[PDB]
């Protein structure tokens, strides 16, 4: 699922500015 | 009250306030939050018992960072607004080493927080915060002030489940186009990664992203890899869940529109495309502003924030970057 595929991900946390 | 607004905006835009308090009026309680050049900090203001949350910038970090005019626009915007949307600045000042800033207390944390823990938000939960966004921008951009930073990290939830937008660290008055490359990955509008001059519609396509991440549980684009992600913005292709509804996917179709001519927040109408969206429909916009709609969430205490590792305050004997940091 997209849900699971993003739970996996390393783009779970807080996200820093570029 | 945009035209008022203005008014007021340009005189404390044109006299800005300096120099309103001193470290020494303030106890240091303990860490919200860190970034590149800082961190912020819950305070105690002695003088009154109120709580703040105290913005500590090492004006060194942000002079190897190249961020002085960043840092400068974000202070003269931030002490120079008023809208029930934004965190208000109570002071700020300096020292031989640091810049602060002391705003008001938001202890509901943040957005993200509550969003990730729950997974995503129901359409009327996503409504109500995102009703708040387009009402805040409206009051912005009225202001030519460009926003460039919205993500759930930076919208903080009130004792009355309300927002308070923070962080103006990319905040900037442009008539014109500007060229920054500046914001977060998931956020970016088109434009900005292929290196074009934009302008305040990367806002609109921001407000697009959040409220599908704030409906969905996750972004509508996503990879381990920055890279990836640009990828995947510039194709603009978008894929809902199948629990959108169709006014959400029809809203969203038209703020995540890679096209300028056909963007939401962009065209004749402006601000009214949005606003009477058909998702819009059970919005009372009066009601959002004068704060009398009943909030589907109700958050010194620090629990609705993360802990983070403390580090005592060094205040240098000699002043650092003096000349840099004049105005501020
Ligand atoms: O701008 C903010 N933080 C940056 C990332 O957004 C990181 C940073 C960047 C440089 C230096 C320090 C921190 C921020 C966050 C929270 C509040 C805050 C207000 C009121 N109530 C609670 C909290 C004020 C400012």
């Amino acid at each position: 699922t997209t849900y699971a595929d993003f739970i996996a991900s390393g783009r779970t946390g807080r996200r820093n500015a570029i | 009250f945009l035209a008022k607004a203005k008014e007021d905006f340009l005189k404390k835009w044109e006299n800005p306030a300096q120099n309103t308090a001193h470290l020494d009026q303030f106890e240091r309680i303990k860490t919200l939050g860190t970034g590149s050049f800082g961190r912020v900090m819950l305070v105690k203001h002695m003088e009154t018992g109120n709580h703040y949350a105290m913005k500590i910038l090492d004006k060194q970090k942000v002079v190897k960072l190249k961020q002085i005019e960043h840092t400068l626009n974000e202070k003269r915007i931030l002490q120079a607004v008023n809208f029930p949307f934004l965190v208000k600045l109570e002071f700020s000042f300096k020292d031989n080493s640091n810049l602060y800033m002391v705003m008001e207390y938001v202890p509901g944390g943040e957005m993200f927080s509550h969003l990730r823990r729950i997974g995503r938000f129901s359409e009327p939960h996503a409504r109500f915060y995102a009703a708040q966004i387009v009402l805040t921008f409206e009051y912005l951009h009225s202001l030519d002030l460009i926003y460039r930073d919205l993500k759930p990290e930076n919208l903080l939830i009130d004792q009355q489940g309300y927002i308070q937008v923070t962080d103006f660290g990319f905040a900037k008055r442009v008539k014109g186009r500007t060229w920054t490359l500046c914001g977060t990955p998931e956020y970016l509008a088109p434009e900005i990664i292929l290196s074009k001059g934009y302008n305040k519609a990367v806002d609109w396509w921001a407000l697009g992203v959040l409220i599908y991440e704030m409906a969905a549980g996750y972004p509508p684009f996503f990879a381990d890899q920055p890279i990836q992600i640009y990828e995947k913005i510039v194709s603009g292709k978008v894929r809902f869940p199948s629990h959108f509804s169709s006014d959400l996917k029809d809203l969203l179709r038209n703020l995540l529109q890679v096209d300028l001519t056909k963007r939401f927040g962009n065209l004749k109408n402006g601000v009214n495309d949005i606003k009477n969206h058909k998702w819009f429909a059970t919005t009372d916009w009066i009601a959002i502003y004068q704060r009398k709609v009943e909030a589907p969430f109700i958050p010194g205490d620090t629990s609705n924030f993360d802990d983070y590792e403390e580090e005592e305050i060094r205040v240098s004997i000699n002043e650092k970057c003096g000349k840099e940091f004049s105005e501020f």
